């Protein structure tokens, strides 16, 4: 790697994702996560630009954030989970990314089905359902979508 | 080919 390759890929590859329309392509995803799980010494930068990433954009990047931080959320709590406070020091982090987008999963949720479409909202339905399908999600952590109207109720 | 490139889903971030 060289110096060209520093935040330099999340923020350009997130811009690139932005610059487009229609498509979720994972080669973006990937670029994303590369750099977020490369080191792990940035949470709450990484964590506000993508919710602020979705916050500016339409709804193919509300869709399109979703599976950000999906792979990400997911990426993360894995490798926190494989992690514990008896081998860790200084609160922060991926531990602090996930609390930080649990302030906003609400919102980020119920706008992202509210501004879909049936096709849209299904995908969504199928997130969610695939992380109760998973275990790694459980009950009363989920009810961002502002309980199951949203994509849950049709 | 499909509108995702390489595919990509919830079932795994990696």
């Amino acid at each position: 790697m060289q110096q060209d390759d520093d935040f330099q890929n999340f923020v350009a590859t997130l811009e690139s994702f932005k610059d487009l329309k229609s498509g979720i392509s994972g080669s973006r995803i990937k670029k994303l996560t590369t750099y977020a799980l490369d080191h792990i010494d940035i949470e709450s930068k990484i964590i506000s630009l993508i919710i602020d990433y979705s916050r500016l954009c339409p709804d193919s990047h509300k869709l399109g954030s979703l599976y950000i931080i999906d792979s990400i959320g997911r990426a993360y709590l894995d490798e926190t989970r494989s992690n514990s406070n008896s081998s860790s020091n200084k609160p922060g982090t991926c531990a602090h990314a996930i609390n930080t987008l649990g302030e906003v999963i609400q919102e980020l949720l119920s706008d992202a089905i509210a501004k879909s479409n049936q096709d849209h909202k299904e995908k969504i339905r199928m997130l969610l359902d695939i992380w109760d399908r998973s275990g790694l999600f459980q009950k009363s952590y989920l009810n961002a979508i502002r309980s199951k109207c949203f994509a849950m109720d049709l | 080919y499909s509108p995702t490139s390489p595919s990509y889903s919830p079932t795994s971030p990696s």
